[PDB]
């Protein structure tokens, strides 16, 4: 109300409204799902178009051979943050000959987002990210909020109508975690999860976007007729 | 007052949303992509008859394989074009090749959100970036001041945009020829323009693999206008 | 440093500071530009509220940017000096790095770019000035006349006016200026420029300044008596 | 190296050798010492190969940008000056570049000499490199404005040959160019070994050499 | 640009079937003066890596602290710091190699020659060299300073190529290293009798041996040597 | 470059400057004009290290032309020479000084007098009836000391200048390929095409 | 943050005026009147000190008239402190020009420089403008005797006669009436004092309430002399012209 | 005084075939008269069917390869996984080298792969960035020993057809991969004999449309 003019101002109840408004931009964004087993980690994203003449905005970004994320909210902010991750993944490789741990990647994103919430002049990031990866401790899935909060999960979803997919994953927890050494079945579970967040529209060939990473699988993105198999 | 990089309660940047309103006041620009080429056309909209209309430059060459049309606060576009031209030629210097249309568009859009308290406000102009490369063929992009860019088969921006976009919805198909696309831009421009469309207050351009980016002569456009009138009177 | 964003968008999509800068131009004295077949004339109003003035030393309204290009303006006088100085520096800088003088179109594009930069830079306000830039390109006999404004847009004009009561003199020019046959001689071009100012000026005494620019760096400013002869002839034809 | 270039009635001839040395070792037999800046602009190379390639390929970037901004080809005079101003930024830093900017523009054909010191000279005929003295000997005695395209191409070719023979740091092959108002025209790569014997027989020159 | 003041001499090392061995004497020389007799130049990093350093001792002490700080920093927000995400020999080496090359590129080098010896997660042997110029190389045997000239020849008789590594036991390898250290004591004027030796095995882990001495030395034949040519008495 | 001479007579200033440019052991050009017009009645000849000469001259030219436009007025030769001296005196303590020696010949339209200023690369300025830079004065000053009068005509000044060039051509080891002569008077600057 | 407390000194009004410039001019209108009159053989500068006291040391006092160099002087109207900042800058510019070109600075060039500094404070920096208006009286060999004025907007104009400060409307009318082109310095002195005597808010015009100066070619042969009048000399010229 | 440069010896060789290309180099690393390693790889697969070797000062060579490999990675990120063509890589490397015009990478660099028409390609660089496409190039310590042999046995220089006596040249018939590898092995065996910094081992990387293949051969260890 009087305390939402900038990010440097707490409300009387201890809230940061600019951060909460940035969180709102994620809810307006298109749905995206994340889930993993012990061998693989999968991203599934519903892409959004402007109209029938337009293309479907890309949702998934590759950060390294073993890591990447999907976005929901302001796409340019995802480009800035994914660019930062690319550099950090790259600094780890060039200096330490070491693939960056997914957990440490989250800690770096948290700290970068935080600086924008405590300083005058700047603004919070207006995007949410789902980071998947495979490192020395196996498969991983992270959820990033621009408040700074980063959370390691078995599965999750963010965006509009994301609650439906999140409930499904909460039921299916014991099943999909056990899907080891079977990439296609893990994607099926992800496609079935994101389907719980659809209304009116359904999953078409240029609508759906899938990504996967695993034990002997580099981070690869599937679009177009490559995802027709899963429709 | 309030921050320039402030979020609204709905999760949108105030300044970006307000710049979009300035673009709605701008003169109409239309782009149509085909397998034979991409066509770009604009409304010149001279404020007075004494203004020499050929000095109105709302269609612009970025490289031999990339063209650009603008709508909104057109003065803001000059630095964007300058950056685009530099990026295109600099990549040619570093890699001895043409730069991808998408990569060029992305480089332009990286400027968009460089504002705060860098420049003091977002750009008040939208760009239709049309071009060709070997990998993805003929392409048309719509570059906004939000930093977002969408690829389009056909797109209209400016004051007559939503009326033109609905028309492009019905008319566009994947088998359009270049000649058909030219007439289609002229048709839709004539529809949304206030003043009567002629070769002096409207301008056409295209980008083909063979000849590259070309702005059409007033004599060449005049014939396409006369060809349009006759084919509409034909039924 | 002072970084405050003064020129910003409003809910309706307007930059008020840029629009208020146009109001400062509206307040400024009238300036007019007319191009003939082989020349360009720049007319300028001098408000007669200020007498006891020393006309020898008072800053003239028309300023030479180079030997072949001139610049007149309407709006804040102090602001115009900054643009003129920058333009003059760029003119010599172009000669120095490219070995050709600037084209009128290039000089205009530079001045307009400066004005634009001041609409999206922190800590600065827009120039309260619109300019008329006229001249002849090197080794070219085609006349050139351009206009700029605070927003940074620029364009070429067969004839144009700016400043206070510019709406009236533009009305006059639109009906009197024929594109198919422009003022063939210098006389006809000056006569049409004085006529247009007489719609607005008041007295035709020391209130009208005229500057004729011809090809190949031939620039001269008319005197009081020379202009007074045009004023005399116009009204004597009008009494009929 | 040996490079030359000269203006004449039908434009400008540009001829260069192709040898590259690293001390007394011939590192390259066939190196391109001409840059194709644009269809109407050429640039010769003498000195440090890296410096010549980098700065002239960068000049071509700046010349291309000139065309985009102005919708018009850059002049030979302006192009040469941009390059000389680049050399002037790295004043005394150790760059070794000697080039001739050859082209056709609105003033007609243009030829400018430019070097690492920042020197920029307009002229009808220039020659740079370790073998320039040998080329100047042939050029000065045989040059005319009234030369035919065929004879002018030969003169430049023969002038490089003279230098390739005497100068140990010049040779390999001859690259020829002819600049017209419709642009430059490449006139081939000519091996000196074969060209020498051919010229010796046909011309009767190099009598002192046995073959 | 500087000059080394207090210096440490040869560091020698080799691979064997199950791991790596590395050794270095305990001397800190001040030119020709044998100033400091209790200097440890083998520095363990965790239980899987030993970094042996020769050259300037002040720069060695600096590197020692960078490594100590590296372990501290790796443990930060890392639940698997004593397990999967522990420091590897290849990580530690590349870090040092990055620093060494950066310092030489600023014309202010760390005046050292370093050998990183360890065993990786998958049981693979790691042995790589880096110096003040940022030059890196790997080999079945590695040695710095005088060791390069005298020790390598002896150690290469045991492991001449990659295929000889599985055939070489820890007893044979240690024996060869200890003999090499004796030879260096005979012939290097800036060496000492006292030294330290470290073994990193993929089964038995890190064994760090201190206060070792060169023994079984041959000197008796000196009594018979008289004069420099013609002298008999 | 090599030789630059200057002589001030009754009603004009005459500058003579060599035409040669040499790179290594080869003379690249024999028609080089070692001079720039600073203003309609002010001319500056120059000689020094390669490259620096032209850059400095063109930099000075730009500054004076900028002044002329801003004030719509031509600076006096004295004012220009003082500006040039300051730029050189500023330069001599720079990281990399500009190694350029100049002669400034101008006609003061206010005083109706020709003026010749000699300035070296250190910023050492002197007004003279006749001047030179480098070794040129070693050969020529004896002739000028003997033959020079202040009431000389322009034609007499050219004849005395021919004698100076003839002496240089006889006793100098270097071939400077003749000179380009320019006259500065009340009517402006003009070149003597036959010399 | 800090934005909350920013007055924004460099913005346009909806009408296209600069708020702070307009308010600075309002400040200047309450300052003591200063008059400049240009004649064929010299220039006069007259100015009124503001409500003084008997205990003010007048002979060592200077609030209105200042020397920029030997050829140029200024009369001040507004904040004295602000004026001194600008005056010292102008004195330096004059010396820089003299060092560079070895010639005394032309009057207009000095005026333009100061006026450009004032302009800067109205367009960028976020600082308040200088609350000062100057009358410049000077001589050079191009245009001879010259009068200029500058105000906080950074705009400057040339004059035959001009007033700044209080009651300029009334003062300018009186000057426009009695001024003629063939006028001389002694006559201009009389005009300046008569104008102040009629426009003053004080009961009577006395020597202790005035600062006075002339720039004359009344110096031995072709050269220019600046005369800052002493208290006793102002008292004499008041009796001579018949005001006291 | 500190000397930031060194010489690690070694020798490299690139040959362009009709539809293939090879980049070979010995595996010996040295300082002065000592051997550092008998097997220290010097030719690297950089991705996108491009192989690279920076011979001279190993620390500068390792840094350059490391940076180019990195440049390939960021080329994929920035330009939608587009394949970096051999000509584009060459120009990129020129700029990497010239970044240090005033503190050069003391290395002679060669890369090899296939052009966009599928034909074999070799590009050669000097330490400061001059580059050019070649058919055949040896670099490093024994470059002067090997190049003349390749002029003769690859481009048939000074070879004429019997009976004509110098009138007709030997025609420039193309060479197979098996024939090229023979010339490479003989080149290095010969270099090893007469150059002290060459020996120990020979590693060859062959590039075809099918990918990158390796071959290793022992050399004399003295
Ligand atoms: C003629 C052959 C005179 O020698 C002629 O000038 C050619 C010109 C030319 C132009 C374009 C492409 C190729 C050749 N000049 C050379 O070939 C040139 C001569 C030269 C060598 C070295 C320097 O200083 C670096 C200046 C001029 N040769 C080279 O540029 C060769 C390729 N450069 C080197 O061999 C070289 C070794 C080296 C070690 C450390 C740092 C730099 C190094 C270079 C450039
Ligand atoms: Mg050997």
């Amino acid at each position: 109300n009087n305390y939402d003019g900038d990010t440097v101002t707490f409300s009387p109840t201890g809230r940061l409204f600019q951060v909460e408004y940035a969180l709102e931009a994620i809810k307006q964004g298109s749905v995206t799902v994340g889930l993993r087993s012990n061998t693989h980690a999968v991203l599934v994203a519903l892409k959004r178009n402007a109209d029938e003449l337009s293309s479907y905005q890309k949702k998934i970004i590759k950060c390294d051979e073993h890591m990447g994320l999907s976005l929901a909210g302001l796409a340019p902010d995802a480009r800035v943050l994914s660019n930062y991750l690319r550099q950090q993944c790259n600094y780890s490789s060039l200096v330490f000959n070491r693939k960056l741990a997914v957990e440490r990647a989250g800690h770096l994103l948290c700290d970068k987002a935080q600086k924008n919430t405590q300083s005058y002049g700047g603004r919070p990031y207006g995007v949410g990210l789902l980071i998947i990866g495979y490192d020395k401790s196996g498969a991983h899935l992270l959820e990033f909020q621009p408040s700074g909060n980063v959370t390691e999960l078995y599965g999750t979803a963010i965006g509009a109508r994301s609650q439906g997919a999140k409930t499904y994953l909460e039921r299916t927890l014991d099943t999909f975690i056990k899907i080891d050494g079977n990439p296609d079945e893990l994607i099926k579970a992800g496609v079935e999860a994101i389907s719980q967040s659809l209304r009116d529209e359904s999953l078409t060939v240029d609508n759906l976007s899938i990504a996967i990473v695993g034990k002997d699988t580099p981070f690869t993105i599937y679009d177009g007729e490559a995802v027709a198999k899963y429709i | 007052d309030r921050g320039v990089s402030t979020f609204s309660p709905e999760g949108r940047l105030f300044q970006v949303e307000y710049s979009l309103e300035a673009i709605k006041l701008g003169s109409t620009a239309i782009g149509i992509a085909t397998k034979e080429g991409v066509v770009l056309g604009v409304e010149k909209r001279a404020t007075s008859p004494l203004l020499e209309s050929d000095s109105i430059e709302k269609i612009v060459e970025i490289d031999r394989h990339i063209g650009c049309a603008m709508s909104g606060l057109t003065a803001d576009a000059r630095s964007m074009i300058e950056h685009a031209r530099t990026a295109a030629v600099t990549h040619n210097l570093y890699y001895d090749e043409d730069i991808n249309v998408e990569s060029l568009t992305q480089s332009v859009c990286d400027l968009a959100l460089r504002f705060g308290e860098l420049m003091s406000r977002p750009f008040g102009v939208a760009l239709l970036i049309a071009g060709h490369d070997a990998d993805d063929g003929y392409q048309l992009f719509h570059a906004e001041p939000s930093g977002t860019f969408y690829r389009y088969n056909a797109k209209a921006i400016g004051s007559g945009s939503e009326g033109a976009q609905a028309e492009l919805l019905n008319e566009w198909h994947s088998s359009l020829t270049l000649k058909e696309a030219e007439l289609l831009v002229l048709k839709i421009l004539k529809q949304v323009m206030e003043e009567k469309l002629d070769e002096n207050n409207a301008q056409l351009s295209c980008i083909t693999k063979q000849d590259g980016f070309k702005i059409y002569d007033n004599e060449k456009t005049a014939e396409l206008i006369k060809e349009l009138k006759e084919k509409e009177a034909a039924e | 440093g002072y970084d405050r964003a003064l020129s910003i968008f409003s809910p309706d999509g307007h930059i008020f500071q840029v629009e208020y800068a146009l109001e400062a131009v509206k307040r400024g004295t009238c300036a007019v530009g007319v191009k003939g077949k082989n020349c360009v004339v720049l007319g300028c109003e001098r408000r007669s509220t200020l007498k006891l003035q020393d006309t020898r030393i008072t800053p003239s309204k028309v300023s030479k940017i180079d030997s072949h290009v001139v610049l007149s303006f309407s709006g804040l006088n102090a602001d115009s000096r900054i643009l003129i100085e920058k333009a003059r520096v760029e003119a010599q800088s172009h000669r120095l790095t490219l070995e050709d003088p600037v084209t009128v179109e290039y000089l205009t594009r530079y001045v307009a770019g400066v004005q634009q930069r001041y609409t999206q830079s922190g800590g600065v306000r827009p120039f309260g000035v619109s300019t008329l830039i006229a001249g002849f390109d090197p080794r070219d006999d085609e006349p050139k006349l351009y206009q700029t404004e605070p927003s940074g847009i620029y364009s070429s004009w067969s004839a144009q006016t700016i400043g206070r009561n510019s709406k009236t003199v533009r009305e006059f020019l639109e009906k009197n200026y024929d594109r198919k046959e422009p003022p063939a001689t210098v006389e006809e071009c000056v006569k049409l420029t004085v006529r247009s100012l007489l719609e607005v000026v008041q007295t035709g005494a020391k209130n009208i300044e005229i500057t004729v620019v011809k090809p190949d760096s031939d620039i001269v400013a008319l005197s009081s008596e020379e202009i007074n002869q045009y004023v005399t002839q116009i009204e004597q034809e009008k009494q009929e | 190296t040996t490079t030359l270039a000269f203006k004449f009635q039908h434009g400008v001839i540009v001829a260069v050798d192709s040898r590259a040395t690293a001390g007394s070792y011939i590192s390259s037999l066939r190196m391109n010492k001409v840059i194709e800046i644009n269809p109407y602009l050429l640039g010769t190379m003498s000195g440090c190969a890296a410096d010549c390639q980098y700065w002239e390929r960068l000049l071509a970037k700046e010349c291309r940008l000139y065309y985009l901004r102005n919708g018009e080809r850059i002049s030979v005079s302006a192009a040469s000056k941009l390059l000389s101003n680049m050399m002037l930024q790295y004043r005394g830093m150790g760059l070794s570049m000697g080039s001739m900017i050859c082209g056709w523009d609105k003033k007609g054909p243009g030829l400018y000499y430019v070097d690492d010191n920042g020197t920029r000279l307009s002229g009808q005929m220039f020659s740079t490199g370790s073998g320039n003295t040998y080329a100047y000997g042939v050029l000065d005695s045989n040059y005319k404005w009234d030369l035919s395209v065929e004879d002018a191409l030969y003169l430049g070719k023969r002038s490089i040959l003279a230098a390739a023979h005497r100068d140990a740091y010049s040779g390999g092959s001859v690259n020829l160019y002819h600049v017209t108002e419709d642009g430059w025209i490449y006139h081939g790569n000519h091996d000196v070994g074969e060209l020498f014997w051919k010229v010796k027989e046909e011309e009767g020159s190099f009598n002192n050499v046995i073959g | 640009t500087q000059q080394p003041i207090v210096t440490g001499t040869s560091v020698i090392s080799m691979k064997y079937d199950n791991g790596v061995i590395i050794a270095a004497d305990n001397l800190g020389s001040y030119g020709s003066l044998l100033r400091f007799n209790g200097v440890e130049r083998l520095i363990p990093v965790g239980d899987n890596t030993v970094v042996g350093i020769s050259g300037d001792i002040s720069d060695m002490q600096h590197i020692e602290r960078l490594l100590k700080d590296l372990v501290t920093e790796n443990a930060y927000d890392n639940p698997l710091a004593d397990a999967e995400e522990a420091l590897e020999p290849s990580y530690i080496f590349e870090y040092l190699a990055t620093v060494m090359y950066q310092r030489r590129s600023k014309m202010n080098p760390l005046w050292n020659a370093i050998i990183v010896a360890g065993v990786q997660s998958n049981g693979d042997q790691f042995l790589r060299y880096v110096n003040l110029l940022g030059v890196t190389y790997s080999s079945p045997t590695l040695a710095t300073g005088f060791g390069a000239h005298m020790a390598n020849p002896l150690l290469r008789k045991v492991v001449d190529r990659e295929s000889d590594i599985p055939k070489t036991t820890v007893q044979v390898a240690e024996e060869a290293i200890v003999n090499a250290m004796r030879v260096l004591y005979y012939r290097d004027a800036r060496s000492s009798r006292n030294f330290s030796l470290a073994i990193i095995d993929k089964n038995t882990g890190l064994t760090f041996k201190k206060n070792l001495q060169v023994e079984n030395m041959k000197w008796d034949f000196a009594k018979d040597i008289k004069g420099y040519g013609t002298q008999k008495i | 470059m090599d030789i630059i001479l200057g002589i001030r007579v009754q009603d004009s200033v005459i500058l003579a400057s060599s035409k040669a440019v040499t790179r290594g052991i080869s003379v690249l050009k024999d028609s080089d004009d070692k001079t720039r017009q600073l203003s309609p009645h002010t001319l500056m000849s120059f000689a020094g290290e390669a490259g620096d000469t032209v850059q400095f001259a063109e930099y000075i030219q730009a500054n004076i032309q900028l002044y002329s436009i801003r004030e719509d007025y031509e600076l006096s030769p004295q004012a220009v020479s003082s500006f040039v001296r300051q730029e050189l005196a500023k330069s001599i303590r720079s990281r990399r000084p500009y190694q350029v020696n100049v002669l400034i010949g101008g006609y003061d339209k206010k005083k109706n007098k020709p003026e010749l200023y000699q300035i070296d690369y250190l910023g050492t300025k002197v007004e003279l009836p006749y001047g030179a830079h480098g070794y040129s004065g070693f050969y020529t000053f004896s002739l000028l000391d003997h033959h020079y009068r202040p009431d000389m005509t322009t034609e007499e000044g050219l004849d005395l200048l021919k004698l100076c060039v003839q002496e240089l051509e006889k006793r100098m080891p270097m071939d400077f390929k003749g000179v380009i002569v320019k006259i500065v008077d009340k009517d402006g600057i003009r070149q003597v095409d036959d010399f | 943050g800090s934005r909350r407390y920013d007055s924004r000194t460099t913005i346009f009004s909806p009408e296209g005026r600069l708020y702070q410039v307009e308010y600075a001019l309002e400040s200047i209108s309450h300052a003591g009147t200063a008059i400049g009159i240009m004649a064929s053989d010299g220039i006069v500068l007259a100015a009124e000190r503001k409500v003084t006291s008997t205990l003010l040391e007048q002979d060592t006092s200077t609030e209105k008239l200042y020397k920029l160099n030997d050829k140029i002087a200024v009369a001040v109207a507004g904040l004295t402190a602000d004026a001194e900042i600008l005056i010292n800058t102008a004195r330096i510019h004059a010396q820089n020009y003299l060092k560079t070109y070895n010639e005394d600075i032309p009057v207009e060039i000095l005026v333009r420089r100061l006026s450009d500094i004032k302009q800067g404070y109205t367009q960028h920096g976020g600082l308040r403008p200088f609350g000062v208006s100057f009358i410049y009286a000077g001589y050079d060999d191009r245009y001879g005797y010259q009068l200029y004025t500058s105000n906080p907007s950074g705009n400057y104009t040339g004059w035959k006669a001009i007033s700044v400060g209080a009651n300029t409307s009334a003062a300018q009318t009186l000057l426009q009436m009695d001024y003629k082109d063939d006028m001389k310095v002694d006559d201009a002195i009389e005009l300046a004092l008569k104008t102040l005597s009629k426009t003053t808010d004080s009961s009577a015009l006395t020597y202790d309430r005035l600062e006075f100066a002339t720039i004359r070619k009344g110096a031995n042969d072709g050269e220019v002399y600046q005369k800052i009048f002493k208290p006793q000399e102002i008292k004499d010229i008041l009796v001579k012209t018949g005001i006291t | 005084q500190f000397n930031p440069y060194g010489d690690n010896g070694g020798t490299i060789l690139g040959i362009a075939g009709e539809d293939f290309a090879v980049l070979a180099g010995d595996t010996r690393n040295i300082t002065d008269y000592s051997i550092n390693s008998r097997y220290e790889p010097k030719v690297f697969d950089c991705g996108d069917n491009i192989v690279m070797s920076a011979n001279g000062f190993a620390a500068d060579g390792d840094a350059l390869v490391k940076r180019f490999k990195n440049s390939v990675k960021w080329y994929h990120f920035d330009h939608n996984d587009k394949k970096l063509s051999i000509n584009s890589a060459a120009r990129n490397i020129q700029h990497l080298l010239y970044s240090r015009r005033f503190f050069p990478y003391y290395v002679y660099n060669i890369i090899a792969g296939l052009d966009e028409d599928g034909k074999g390609a070799v590009y050669s660089f000097d330490p400061v960035g001059s580059y050019q496409r070649e058919q055949c190039r040896a670099g490093g310590a024994a470059a002067s020993l090997i190049m003349p042999f390749l002029d003769n046995q690859v481009n048939f220089k000074n070879q004429y057809e019997p009976g004509t006596n110098g009138k007709v040249k030997k025609p420039l018939k193309y060479l197979s991969v098996e024939e090229v590898i023979k010339l490479v092995r003989d080149s290095f065996t010969s270099a090893t004999e007469r150059h002290i910094q060459v020996g120990d081992g020979l590693e060859i990387l062959i590039v075809t449309k099918d990918g990158v293949r390796k071959e290793f051969y022992e050399l004399k260890r003295d």
